[PDB]
DNA sequence: GCATGATTTACGAC
DNA sequence: GTCGTAAATCATGC
């Protein structure tokens, strides 16, 4: 159970995962090659990118009336 | 833009007994799948999908 | 006290 | 069959 050894990602890596997410509002699904490269910059395993985008997709959807419109991107 | 059941967390007894069977064979027969379903209060599909997921868990844990 | 990452049911692709 | 998921839930960080 790696929930016991769980730690928050680096704030820099979060700025990358959120960068891809909001910029691609139409299709929030990275390819196998994209996720392979997205994991490289953040110092995390690919499965953790999959876990993040998995968690971020649903938790985004829950917010329909909050300042979730952080699509400052550009 | 882009935007069939509620997930039921199984019991400890349900999950643990499923784990014992997995140690024998990761792939179990359709008759025993019916047996597992009878003792652990699950449907035939749910016992099948559980072994599907538990199998991928091994590939997920044992990986590089 | 929630935010957050990892895990557990459940289903459709193929 | 596997493989990518949605989703409820978990465990922890702060």
């Amino acid at each position: 159970d790696a929930r016991r050894k769980r730690r928050n990602f680096s704030k820099q890596a979060s700025e990358i995962l959120n960068e891809y997410f909001y910029s691609h509002l139409s299709n929030p699904y990275p390819s196998e090659e994209a996720k392979e490269e997205l994991a490289r910059k953040c110092g995390i395993t690919v499965s953790q990118v999959s876990n993040w985008f998995g968690n971020k997709r649903i938790r985004y959807k829950k917010n329909i009336g909050k300042a979730q419109e952080e699509a400052n991107l550009y | 833009e882009w935007t069939r059941k509620k997930r039921k967390p199984y019991s400890k007894f349900q999950t643990l007994e499923l784990e014992k069977e997995f140690l024998f064979n990761a792939y179990v027969s359709k008759q025993k799948r019916w047996e597992l379903a009878r003792n652990l209060q699950l449907t035939e599909r749910q016992v099948k999908i559980w072994f599907q997921n538990r199998r991928m868990k091994n590939k997920k844990n044992s990986q590089r």
